[PDB]
Formats: C-alpha cells, structure tokens, sequence
C-alpha cells in the first residue's frame, strides 16, 4: 500500500522503482471569449517519470494534439498518464523494469493499476508524502523542451546532474526536493538564489548549476531559509 | 402442494422456510411443513437456540424428489434426506397431517413475494454454484467461502459463484483501458451475457441466488456477488431496456424483503449511491430508487 516517512529508505534500496507525477499531464490558459464567456487554451505538458535511485527522469512530453476533440480531459490526462508508464515499462528490458510505480495523486492508482494488468508482478503503491514534483516546470531547461515540442516526444533526463559522484541517492533526493519545494512557494526568490553569480554555470548536459561542496550547503541553507520566510508570511506565524 | 416431513425436533431450532419462520421447542412433536407450493425453489433454514451461529439450509424443488429433514446426533445438524421409496414416504406423510403435527407453508393468495426473489432462480443452477451432485438439493450455510474468496479454503464446499472483477483481463480489452473501465458494457454484454451465463435469465437467477444466501445465512461472500452483480449494469451505458427494467423490479422485492434492521451490514453504501446517483443507470431503477429512499435515507 501507501508510502511514508516510516519507511522513507526504501527509495534508495535495489528494487529498480519510478514516482509518476502527472501534475503538468494537462495544463491550460483561461481566458475570455469575444462575447465575454470564459474559455481554455491547453498548452503542452509532461509526465514526470522519477527513477529515486539514478536520477535518470523519463519525461514525457504531452503535446496540446493529444487533446483534440476529446472529453473530459483531466479524466482523460490521468489515462494517458497510465497508457504512457505502461508503454515505458513494455520497451524496457525484463532487468530494467521497475519492481514497484509510486504515484503522487491517488486517482492514478486504478488508472495505472488497469493498464498494468499485465505486470502483476509490479506493485503500484500511493505515498502519503507531499512531493514538490508539480514544480518540475520551474526547472529553466525542462519547461524549455516541453513548451517547443510539436509532437509527442521523450528526453531521458538525469536530475542529479553528476551529483551521484560526489553524494548518496538519500542526499540527491533530499537536495531535489529541497529545491522543488523553493520553487514552488517562491520560484522567484528560488531561481534569484541559483543564478545570482554568473561565475557559476550549468553544464549543456545539466538541469542545475555546477556548484561545489560548499556552495550547495550555501544555496541548501538560502532555500531552508526562503521555504519558513513564505510559511510563516502564508500563515502570519 | 408438497410436503417436507420431520423425523424429529429433538434441538430447540428457529425453523425458516423461504420468508417464513417457526420457533419449535427442544422435543416439541413437530413433523414438519406441509402445502408447499410447487413450482418454484425452496430454501428450509435453521438457527438452533443455543448456537445461533452457523445459520444453514438446504435448496429444494419438490418436483426432483421426496425430501425429509432428519436430526443427526453426531454431526449436530438437520439434514436433508432423500426418501427413494414413494409408498414408504406418501406413508409417513399422511399420518403426520391426519394427526396435524405438521405446519402449513403460510402463503397469503394476494402475496408474491417469492415468485418475485426466486423468479430466474432454477435448482439446475443452483448445483453448479453448490456443487454436490450425489443430492438434488444444495447445502449452504454462513461461513462458506466463494471460489474468488478462495483466490485471494476447502474446494468442495466452496460456493462457486461466476467471477466478477473490474481490475481483470477478463473484464479489460487490451487497447481499451479507460472506455472498459468507465463503461463496463463489453465485460456485461459480450463476456457474461453472450460468453458465460448465455443469456439475463441465468443472470438474474444467480443475482438472485446470491441476494437470498446472503439474506438468509448472512454468507458475506453471497452479498459481494449480488453487490458485484449490480454493480456490473449499473456501470454500463449499454444494457437492453428489458433487463432494466427487469433488475428495477428484482432489487425493488429484495429491498422490500430485507429486514429493517440488517441494512447496516447487506447494504453496500458505495454500490447503492453509485448506481442510484452517479451511475449510467441513476435514472433506470425508479422503483428501487422509491424504496431505498423512503425505507433506507440514512444509507444515501
């Protein structure tokens, strides 16, 4: 069943697993119409496919073509979420398959579970945690290759960058969504605090600056620090 | 008319037969139910004074036999026998009925309550799901399991009930995902209807069959089948107009029928608000829509 705090390490362990985040699936601009009604404009999405352990990010790019002339679309957007895992899992070899799928949202538990029937042998688990993945298009370079596709389309990410070299899954997923959470309650602040000094880049091949030991401990503090300032102004607390 | 003859009443028993119930003190001359009407199944039913746990009864049609009930001391249990010899059995009956130890099947002439809860039911059917085919008549009692329950403990006394599973293979076409899930009509129209039960009659007398084990033994297995039946049409937006309304007044008796005070644990909230309310066929059921608002509003 479900996911916690509890049972956190099993993240990090050697049964291969994958989060599936279908937040950004579809998205839309509301707008009004000439004769002042209101109506929607989709934009292209993606399906966030989080591999804990590697970093390696299967980012499906939902195109806004997907959507035309059909109903009920964010019914539809959690089964094309479903029917594309499923696709991912089937291309995938036997010993690269992943022994467990834990979605974010539990209206994708029936959807997957039923385009899974398939693969009994995998576990397809809810979490109980408030993972920030929804802010995953706060990431410059992945909002990028999403919102220029004019078809559908798939970029193999890595979301650790190098980071596995030098630190522990543990600690990458820890610095990954210390960052998510920033950009979400303030991706203004947030993004300011990455890219304040220009001497600092992010590699071609990179979602995140390459910063030194030090430096992420410097931005891990700015992000702690940004993530209470929003709470505490939310809440007058 | 029929008769089922008693040996003995040597236990203090509640005795049912179909919706009827007698209470017979231990060693009472008691010689058992007589003017039962042909015709129809009929389910004889025990609860013992002492342990009123393991409710248990025997499914019969009359037309496939002479049957007695039969006290066994070792075993603990009345039992159904079948009586081979005819002139032996119209022997023991009608003395029994001239000295009027027997009672009479109590049927009002308005009253077609069991026409109503046992119409698609037929004895044939109910072997297949009691499988036991050394008797013309089935055992069932609270505690056995379904074959499905079974899935997820002892084959021979199993209740064989038709599999229904909305997260199965059996019940989504690859490439189908989402219109199969949403709308149910080729798991209920082409894998049950045409493949499996052939046609709505042996539907409904197994929805029916499962109703009643579940009414009359509190089987939890038999609710989940009547339940998992419901639901199944109530979730597909193609059902031919006749079973609708044929369901409509199937529920609308077995919602009368229920006593009061076993909604809490026969009634499924969840099935009931969804196929009433949320359902393709929310507006199909009126008359068991009626009832079940006017007899059960705490339920929805």
């Amino acid at each position: 069943g479900a996911m916690n705090s509890s049972n956190y390490a099993e993240l990090f362990n050697n049964d291969i697993k994958l989060f599936v985040d279908d937040t950004n699936v579809y998205r839309v601009t509301v707008h009004k119409t000439f004769e002042g009604n209101v109506a929607t404009k989709a934009i292209n999405g993606c399906i966030f496919t989080l591999n804990p352990k590697t970093g390696h990010l299967f980012l499906k790019i939902i195109h806004t073509s997907v959507w035309a002339g059909q109903k009920r679309l964010s019914q539809l957007a959690k089964w094309k979420t479903a029917e594309e895992v499923s696709a991912l899992v089937r291309s995938l070899p036997k010993e690269e398959q992943p022994k467990q799928i834990i979605v974010t949202r539990k209206a994708m538990l029936d959807p997957l579970e039923v385009h899974m029937l398939d693969f009994p042998n995998i576990a397809i688990r809810p979490t109980e945690l408030r993972l920030p993945f929804s802010a995953a298009m706060s990431i410059d370079k992945l909002s990028d290759v999403v919102m220029k596709a004019t078809e559908p389309q798939m970029v193999l990410f890595n979301i650790y960058d190098d980071w596995l070299d030098r630190i522990s899954s543990y600690t990458a997923f820890s610095r990954l969504t210390l960052l998510l959470r920033a950009l979400k309650t303030n991706e203004e602040s947030a993004k300011m605090i990455l890219l304040s000094d220009p001497t600092i880049t992010i590699k071609s091949y990179h979602l995140w600056p390459s910063f030194t030991d030090e430096q992420w401990i410097t931005i891990e503090s700015q992000m702690r620090d940004l993530i209470l300032t929003e709470y505490g102004r939310k809440y007058n607390v | 008319m029929n008769t089922v003859p008693f040996t003995s009443a040597p236990i203090e028993v509640t005795i049912g037969i179909d919706q009827y119930s007698f209470n017979v003190k231990e060693n009472q001359p008691f010689h058992g139910i007589k003017d039962i009407p042909i015709g129809h199944v009929h389910v004889i039913h025990f609860q013992h004074a002492d342990n009123s746990s393991m409710r248990y009864g025997y499914w019969f049609d009359c037309r496939m036999g002479n049957f007695y009930i039969q006290y066994d001391p070792k075993d603990g249990l009345y039992k159904m026998m079948e009586e081979r010899d005819g002139a032996k059995f119209e022997n023991i009956v009608h003395n029994f009925k001239e000295r009027q130890m027997m009672v009479s099947y109590p049927k009002i002439d308005e009253d077609d309550t069991w026409y109503n809860l046992t119409e698609f039911v037929q004895m044939d059917k109910i072997r297949k799901i009691v499988r036991k085919d050394e008797n013309q008549f089935s055992y069932v009692d609270s505690s056995m399991t379904t074959v499905q329950e079974n899935e997820l403990s002892d084959p021979a006394h199993s209740l064989n009930y038709t599999v229904i599973n909305f997260k199965s293979r059996e019940a989504i076409r690859p490439g189908h995902e989402m219109e199969d899930f949403l709308d149910k009509s080729y798991y209920l129209n082409t894998v049950m209807l045409q493949g499996i039960f052939k046609n709505s009659s042996n539907y409904f007398g197994e929805l029916q069959f499962a109703f009643l084990n579940a009414m009359f033994f509190g089987n939890y297995g038999s609710s989940l089948q009547w339940h998992a039946m419901i639901e199944l049409i109530c979730s597909s937006a193609t059902v031919p107009k006749h079973m609708l309304d044929k369901l409509d007044e199937i529920l609308y008796y077995q919602i009368k029928t229920l006593p009061e005070q076993y909604s809490d644990i026969l009634l499924n909230e969840r099935v009931w608000n969804i196929c009433l309310y949320s359902s393709f066929q929310k507006n199909s059921l009126h008359n068991t829509e009626k009832i079940m608002e006017n007899k059960y509003p705490e339920l929805l």
